[PDB]
């Protein structure tokens, strides 16, 4: 039940460790500095709780969506660690992670997660916590134009908490939607909030060998046109 | 000892294991050329994405190939630059974290030093000093090499590198990107001397290169002649012969300037059949020696990184816990060994 979690998918860099009945965590804003901070942070959290990497039962990583570069830094570091220590990996959604954060901070059980995807779009999800603490709604994850999000909100009901930089970019996203929106108090994912999700997946056998780890980019359109005739 | 080398600088994922006693124990390579061909050039985001898909599986395959386990590896070397930042970051993050997990040193490697040392993988490797001609997709440089990390830049292209020149003319000939090697195959069937391209920068003194003018000359020749296969092969041959003659003249002048008796050629263009033959012939006539890598180690590969990583580790070069990539990194700035 020893789980190490790492994340670099957004402007934040964070690591957290569940070990011997305690949770240790570190979170900082690291714009442009992820590659300089992440391994020192992993080394630090491991050393602090007197844990060796090969004593870890599972390595959780922020799978995306987020910055393409950041998502890849996260999976790349996680893969090296997991390959090196033969650890199973658990990919955790950045969107679900922030939902868990809203619950931790505000008790929110229904969360509208939006990440600024750039190019006038957001990464979007609707997450709702069940009685067992499991966030339902993974199938809703998508990259969407704000107009499409607005249409979607008119199909939802009741009270929701908002999390993510997508709301920072587009705070008017839910204008005339008829929902009751609360601030979920989370703009960026923290590895600390990956841990309960990871622990659920571990118990369910939903881990993967290092060679099976995959990022979730959501935006998969290439941004360059093929040559004429292709 | 044994070093695991990881190369992800552009559009090839290369992994190798080099043992300083037994030689190369493994070499794995995936080339992304089919992924980028439809776009006419390397798409950085697609390249980065595919390195994620290939890096771990090819490291696993390398260990299996060599019949080794994790504990048999003494250091992990990875290309830190120059190259595409997104692509470099994949190999570098996997490499550095793997080294951390295995508790072995991590060795950041300069991609061009990797190219330069590739001929060391063959029997009868060059002794210092030598003139090195580095001719690849994006580089074309003459270097005075007096030892490891003792690289003095003698000259370089002021525009297109030789490799990209091959690829641009190949594109004009209707070949798939990157068309350099296919242009050379066409050229093999061409009639010597039917067309004659210029040899830029050879009338003036100095050791610098220029190739951009050959794209223009090719384009104008193609449009002013017939489109039959033979004529096209004749154009390809005239292009190739002009590039090779230019490189040979510049290498000769570099050998004159330094007084050296050894010429080392590396980078993808050093796989060219005509270049290999002409430089060999030149060195024979000079009573000197030429050195090159096997054709598959001329272009991007992991073997040269495992080798250069071993050299660098032995010279005292290791990484702290930061993962640092340097997309632009001049070869002349590396520390001496
Ligand atoms: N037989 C050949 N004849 C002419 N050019 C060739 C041949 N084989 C490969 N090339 C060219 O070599 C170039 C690729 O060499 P590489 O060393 O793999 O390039 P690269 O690493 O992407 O370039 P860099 O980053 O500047 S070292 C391409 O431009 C190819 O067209
Ligand atoms: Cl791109
Ligand atoms: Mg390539
Ligand atoms: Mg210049
Ligand atoms: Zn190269």
């Amino acid at each position: 039940m020893r789980i190490l979690a790492i994340d670099t998918a957004t402007e934040a860099c964070s690591v957290a460790l569940w070990n011997n009945g305690t949770i240790n965590a570190h979170f900082e804003l690291c714009p442009r500095e992820h590659t300089q901070r992440i391994l020192p942070m992993v080394q630090e959290i491991l050393a602090a709780s007197g844990a060796s990497l090969n004593e870890i039962d599972a390595l959780a990583f922020g799978r995306g969506p987020g910055s393409f570069t950041g998502v890849r830094i996260g999976i790349g570091i996680a893969q090296g660690l997991a390959l090196g220590a033969n650890l199973p990996m658990i990919g955790v959604s950045t969107l679900a992670t922030m939902a868990q954060g809203a619950w931790r901070k505000t008790g929110a059980t229904r969360v509208l997660a939006a990440i600024d995807a750039r190019m006038g779009e957001v990464y979007w999800a609707e997450y709702q916590r069940d009685a067992q603490g499991v966030w339902q709604g993974e199938e809703t994850e998508a990259v969407l134009k704000p107009e499409r999000v607005g249409e979607r909100l008119k199909q939802l009901s009741g009270e929701w908490a908002t999390v993510g930089t997508g709301w920072s970019a587009w705070p008017d996203l839910a204008k005339e939607c008829g929902l009751t929106l609360h601030d979920g108090e989370v703009s960026l994912p923290a590895a600390e909030d990956m841990l309960p999700i990871a622990s659920q997946k571990l118990a369910a056998g939903e881990t993967v060998a290092v060679e099976h780890a995959e990022p979730v980019y959501l935006r998969n359109e290439v941004a360059w046109k093929k040559l004429p005739g292709k | 000892m044994r070093v695991l080398g990881i190369e992800t600088s552009c559009d090839e994922t290369g992994i190798a294991i080099y043992d300083d006693k037994k030689g190369l124990l493994a070499n794995q390579l995936y080339s992304q050329v089919k992924l980028h061909a439809d776009y006419g050039g390397v798409v950085p985001e697609l390249a980065s994405r595919d390195h994620v898909r290939k890096t771990v599986p090819l490291i696993q395959a390398a260990l299996k190939e060599a019949g080794l386990t994790a504990s048999d590896i003494d250091a992990v070397a990875y290309t830190a630059g120059p190259g595409l930042v997104g692509a470099l970051l994949v190999g570098a993050t996997v490499g550095r974290s793997l080294a951390f997990a295995w508790n072995v040193p991590a060795i950041p490697v300069h991609h061009m030093e990797g190219h330069l040392l590739a001929p060391m993988l063959e029997d009868n490797p060059p002794e210092f000093p030598f003139v090195a001609l580095l001719v690849s997709g994006g580089h074309t440089q003459l270097i005075s090499v007096t030892g490891i990390g003792q690289y003095e830049l003698l000259g370089e292209s002021i525009d297109d590198a030789a490799g990209e020149a091959f690829d641009k003319t190949a594109k004009l000939l209707g070949l798939d990107y990157p068309g350099g090697p296919m242009l050379s195959k066409m050229a093999s069937q061409g009639t010597a001397g039917r067309f004659v391209f210029p040899r830029p920068m050879t009338d003036r003194p100095g050791l610098d290169f220029s190739f951009s003018g050959l794209k223009t000359f090719a384009a104008n020749t193609i449009r002013s002649n017939g489109g039959d296969e033979q004529t096209r092969a004749d154009i390809a041959r005239a292009f190739e012969d002009a590039v090779v003659d230019t490189l040979m003249i510049k290498c000769k002048r570099a050998l004159e300037s330094t007084g050296f008796k050894r010429l080392v050629m590396a980078g993808g263009v050093s796989a060219n059949r005509t270049l290999r033959a002409k430089l060999a012939e030149m060195m024979q006539k000079r009573r000197g020696e030429v050195f090159y890598a096997r054709p598959e180690f001329c272009t991007d590969n992991g073997a040269m990184i495992a080798y250069a990583g071993m050299v660098r580790f032995k010279a005292g070069v290791t990484a702290d816990l930061g993962v640092t990539v340097r997309p632009r990194w001049p070869l002349a700035e590396l520390p001496a060994a």
